[PDB]
This record gives C-alpha cells, structure tokens and sequence, in this order.
C-alpha cells in the first residue's frame, strides 16, 4: 500500500505532466512578479489618453498638479 | 578473515565476519566462457543482469536502489559469472531478495536485447579490443590452452545469438546447483538464515558438465607500430604454493617506488638493455590449470629480444640450485602479495579460485608456503621446461624473436 515499502516515507501526489502542487507552489512569486510588471508597462505606455489623465493620474496628490492643464481665458475657440 | 564454506537448504554459503558498517553478496555461478554453447553467450547473459523481471522493472531495479544508496555490479571471467551488490548493512534483506530474484526470475523480454543489452556489448567488447595489452594476453591464454578455458570472453563482432539460445542456456544455468553466495558482513548468522530461506526456490538442477583442459602449444604473431610487446607462457597443472614463490622469485615489480629491483628478471633487464625494457611476471590460477607468464616490453625492439633471451637464460638457471636467501625472499613476497589479494570485497582471481575449491582452499594454502624448498622449486621448473612454451609477438616482426631463437 505504498510505493517502494521498505520506504513508507515517499508518496506519489496528483500530476498531468510535471505538473504537481510542489512545484505549482514554487511559480506563483514569478507569477505575481510577472503581472505586476505587465501591469506597470501597460500603465507607462499609456498615460497620455485624456480618459485616464483626467480619471486615474488627475485626482492623485502631488502629481495632479503637473498632469493639469493650464491653458487661460485664451482656450479652445 | 578467510571464508567458511557451509551448507543450508542446498544452498552453497561461505561467509566472513568483519569489523566494518557495510558489506557484501555476491553469486559465484560456474557459467563462465568455459560452458558456453556458441560464441559470446556467456557475455550476454552476464549484461542481463538486473533487467526486468517478473516481479519488477529494469526502471524499478535502478531508480529504487538509487533511492537505497546501494551499488550493483556484474563481471565474467573465462569460468565465472559474478553478480554483487554493496550496501549499508541496514538493507540486508532487500539486496538478498533482489539478487534471488535476479537469479530466479529474470523474463527475458525480446525488444530489451536489441536495445539495451546488445549495443553495451558491443561498446564493452570495442574497448577491449582497444587494449592491446588484453589482446595479447587473450591470444597468449588461447595458444596455451585448446578450447577449455582458451575461448573468447568478449563478444566477437561478427556475432548475434538469439534470445531463444541466451534463455536456454539461463535455463540450464541458473540452478541451486551450480552457484555459491558470498557474503562478508559485519553479521554471518543472520545473512546465512536470509540466504538460506530466500535462495531456496530455484530448482535443484545439476552441474554443468565441461571436458577436462587439454594442454598444448604455439605461436602468434602481430604487427603493430607503437609500443612492442613479446610475452612468454608456460602452462602447468593446479596451482601449488610452490608454483606461487616461483613467480615471486621471478620477480619484475620494484618493492620500493622508484628504484629499479633486485629480482632475477630485474637484474637480467639491467644488464642487457641498461633498463630499456621492462619484464614482469605473474601467476593466473584456474580450477583444474594455471599460466605462468613473462610479458617483456618497450620500444626498441633489440633491447626487447635481448632482455628476453637474458631473461630464459635466467630461468634456465633455476634447474641447477637455488640460494636459500633468494627462497627466502621469494616466499616473504608470495605470501604477502597471496594474503594482500584478499583485502578487497570484490572477488579477483585468485580468491574465486579458493573459494570454488572446497580442499583446503586458504586456511592451508598459506602453511603450504613455509614448507617449499629450492629441491622442489628446481623440481618444478624442470617439470616446467620439459614442452615448449608459447610466445605472441606484437610489433616490428623482422626483429622480436622466435621461440627457436631464445
């Protein structure tokens, strides 16, 4: 009732092709790492649109103040 | 120190009490390249060892030995088949099921042969061809001897022998019969037990049956262009201690590291060549037989003839009388080096030859030593020289002589 009897300490866990939990466990920091860096790319690519300048970048502190438009009475005809 | 032959469940046991943490099993089967029916048989029934049985894998038996910390290894000889396993000693039983299994039932799956067994043949029997020195031996040892024990170990290349033969020859090879087990453990009682319950299902079938040797002589030659070897071979009946100080008295190998040798084939080197060629000379014991050879080499092939033909002259010399001093030494010698080739768990060949020899085979061979003297050493060397002896030369034949010549 165990794989290789002389050494009950050894088991066999669920796999589909080197796929196992053990190893599973071990990739998810990379994962994370990973999205995170996709996430800020697509972020610094994209921080012109006016839909997220005036949605996300505008009503943060300390840095609305430079993505603000400072155009006077002289605007848009 | 030296094994105790017994007898349990008829089973062959000799086992060896030792003051270590590890130890030892091997099966001593008398299916050597002496039996074998047709050419290389014997070479492929030794390399399926370990292979898939019927109650494991060849991928089981790996992996899981790996995962036990243990060594496996395999060897043949011209009248021997070994197969060994060293371990830790906490593992004792698991390695005496393995090789009773191995032993037993060892299902000889057709596509494993063209695919594993086979082609480690062919490499095993390619870097054995490479040696020269190997080759020349081989040819030396089938010059001597007929067809008895002067086959071919290695697989041939213009050889294939069918599974059907390589299982009938298992079939009537691996019987209770026909093999021993050597063990050499910190504990004999209790591997004696498991040996004896676990080697006990392998049918009782009967010794393999070979004609006694049959001595004769010749000479081979060879061309080569690197190194040139001449080897000279006396065969002679089963191994004596007398015949034992007599290679020691022929001496060759230096006792101190780097100095040149006081021993008779030394001093012949010296003043013939200034040490341009080197002899030695060593004793191979058999079952019913034993060789005696001179193996002279270097590269220039006058100091090869010369130190050969001061060296015959040498043993020549031994016929008349010998100084007790040269007895002396030579008996310190043989007894050290016959009592040093048995520190090692790996069985050579001269411990299989003790051991396979139920007369006395170490516990009285070594008192045999103290009793030789030069009367019967000069009687020996007479009984020696009676039939010529076998030369192989390789190398530039215009100059390596004959044996007319010597």
């Amino acid at each position: 009732i165990s794989f290789f009897p002389n050494k009950p300490m050894y088991h066999v866990q669920p796999h589909i092709s080197f796929i196992t939990p053990e190893r599973t466990m071990k990739t998810i920091p990379a994962f994370s790492r990973w999205a995170f860096a996709a996430v800020a790319g697509v972020f610094v690519f994209a921080m012109q649109v006016p839909k997220v300048k005036t949605t996300i970048l505008q009503p943060i502190a300390f840095i609305g103040d430079h993505f603000k438009d400072k155009t006077p009475e002289e605007d848009k005809w | 120190i030296s094994y105790t032959p017994k007898k349990v469940e008829g089973v062959s046991f000799a086992g060896r009490e030792t003051p270590t943490a590890t130890g030892s099993l091997s099966v001593v089967i008398n299916a050597g390249s002496r039996y074998q029916p047709d050419a290389g048989v014997s070479h492929l029934l030794e390399k399926f060892a370990f292979k898939t049985t019927e109650e494991r894998s060849a991928l089981r038996i790996t992996r899981e030995s790996e995962l036990l910390g243990g060594q496996l290894s395999t060897q043949i000889t011209r009248e021997h088949i070994i197969l060994t396993a060293r371990f830790l000693n906490e593992y004792l039983e698991y390695y005496a099921r393995l090789l009773a299994e191995v032993v037993d039932a060892t299902k000889f799956l057709p596509f494993q042969l063209t695919e594993e067994v086979l082609p480690t043949a062919r490499i095993e029997s390619e870097l054995f061809r490479e040696d020269i020195l190997r080759v020349a031996m081989a040819k030396l040892h089938e010059k001597a001897f007929h067809r008895g024990i002067g086959n071919e170990v290695y697989l041939p290349a213009s050889a294939s022998p069918s599974i059907s033969e390589i299982k009938d020859f298992a079939s009537k090879a691996y019987v209770k019969s026909n093999f021993s087990v050597i063990s050499s453990g910190p504990d004999v009682q209790k591997a004696s037990d498991l040996c004896a319950k676990y080697f006990a299902v392998i049918p009782d079938g009967s010794p393999l049956k070979s004609a006694p040797t049959k001595i004769s002589s010749g000479e081979s030659r060879v061309y080569s262009k690197g190194t040139n070897y001449f080897c000279l071979g006396f065969p002679a009946p089963a191994a004596s201690p007398e015949l034992f100080v007599l290679s020691s008295i022929l001496g060759g190998d230096a006792a101190v590291k780097w100095s040149h040798g006081n021993t008779l084939l030394a001093k012949a080197a010296g003043t013939a060549s200034e040490y341009k060629a080197t002899a030695v000379a060593d004793l191979t014991p058999y079952s019913d037989a034993s060789l005696l050879s001179v193996v002279i080499s270097g590269s220039c092939p006058k100091a090869i003839k010369a130190t050969a033909s001061e060296s015959f002259k040498a043993l020549k010399s031994l016929s008349s009388n010998i100084p007790n001093d040269v007895v002396k030494s030579g008996i310190a010698m043989a007894k050290t080096k016959y009592l040093s080739a048995f520190e090692p768990v790996t069985l050579n060949a001269i411990s299989a030859s003790s051991l396979v020899s139920a007369s006395k085979g170490s516990d009285a061979f070594i008192s045999g030593f103290d009793k030789v003297t030069p009367a019967s050493i000069s009687k020996v060397v007479s009984s020696l020289l009676a039939k010529p002896a076998s030369t192989v030369a390789v190398g530039n034949l215009d100059v390596l002589p004959y044996y007319d010549e010597l």
